[PDB]
């Protein structure tokens, strides 16, 4: 029974921090790609 | 209020982390990766039985509902803090909620059947132990329940 | 009420981008776009709360200073390279020095913040990656900096 | 003030180049010439959201007041004065007013609404250039104007 919870709430604290990390770097992506339409757009408009 | 439909969209959050050609199927080698990672607490030989009453090979596939009633199975099969005070209790050498951090060590690594050197360093790089002492377990109890 | 000066001018620098009448203000779908366009970069949850300290309408706009007193009473804090790959540093844990770019489409597509296909066949596209698919986090993040 | 006679009269000899019965219609095809040769300055974009109200492909007819009737809204529209300084500070070389030939190349051939081969050779031969090269921003505002 404490092998088993041990084992158990090192793979759910290892879960909430890989979907912590996920969403960090996801975050952070979102966020380059945003900038990218953004830098696409304001060249088009000028160049237009 | 468990088993509503909000706590299953978690349930095919982490379901669709290990359905990588999204057929709604996973494999029973991940099944307990997957319950673990959602936090339910089942031993290694109940989770070999219970892939082992689907398929004697073992080897092989079970669909998103069918994973739902695996987790069903588990959930009405749940511990409680008393229960696991207990499993810690029977190793307490004075009758205050403390154990000491050597026997734990023999408990968690020779006794039973082990944690490995991945677990032990993770779990000793958090917890900061550098001694042998009595170390408090409703801890324990609380926060890994 | 205000962000410091210096903040002031690359927020007026952004906002332009977004006004399409050149009297000062942004109809509401462009809420979200303006604020990642900082540097800054809130979750889908965060602009959504955001939303609720604004009070905007699908039947008006935010103007440049409502949208600067908003900020004054609070903003985002600044992200920087180091907390990014400490995120891919939880991945590699086994300290390999790569990630497969497959595992990393499955993960930033079907879990947390959800990028969808065309932002995953993008996000993919903006990668280094050496010649059979394993990712070069480190010249990946050196590329945005 | 709006239309005094002599003012009908400038922009009708400039459509009466294109009429070739005198009858007051001209093929939509020269639309943006006339408007351009009195130096109306629309878009390709611009131009073909009014050519949506009457060309089944691009080879239709319009009359004179038709024409008049558009051109008579873009003579309240501003004369782009701060927008082709925010234009040009995009693709400057370094932040001392100077825009790159490379760049140039993009701007001219890439990006946006674009130019055909025969009318790039105006600008290289108006710009004098045999090789890499540059051009100042306020200085070719000055003589675009």
């Amino acid at each position: 029974r404490i092998q088993k919870t041990i084992r158990g709430w090192l793979l759910r604290k290892r879960y909430l921090c890989m979907q912590r990390a996920a969403i960090t770097v996801q975050r952070y992506v979102r966020g380059y790609q945003a900038r990218c339409y953004a830098k696409f757009l304001r060249r088009t408009k000028a160049a237009t | 209020d468990q088993l509503t439909e909000e706590q299953i969209a978690e349930f095919k959050e982490a379901f669709s982390l290990f359905d990588k050609d999204g057929d709604g199927t996973i494999t029973t080698k991940e099944l307990g990766t997957v319950m673990r990672s959602l936090g339910q607490n089942p031993t290694e030989a109940e989770l070999q039985d219970m892939i082992n009453e689907v398929d004697a090979d073992g080897n092989g596939t079970i669909d998103f509902p069918e994973f739902l009633t695996m987790m069903a199975r588990k959930m009405k099969d749940t511990d409680s803090e008393e229960e696991i005070r207990e499993a810690f209790r029977v190793f307490d050498k004075d009758g205050n909620g403390y154990i000491s951090a050597a026997e734990l060590r023999h408990v968690m690594t020779n006794l039973g059947e082990k944690l490995t050197d991945e677990e032990v360093d993770e779990m000793i790089r958090e917890a900061d132990i550098d001694g042998d002492g009595q170390v408090n377990y409703e801890e324990f109890v609380q926060m890994m329940t």
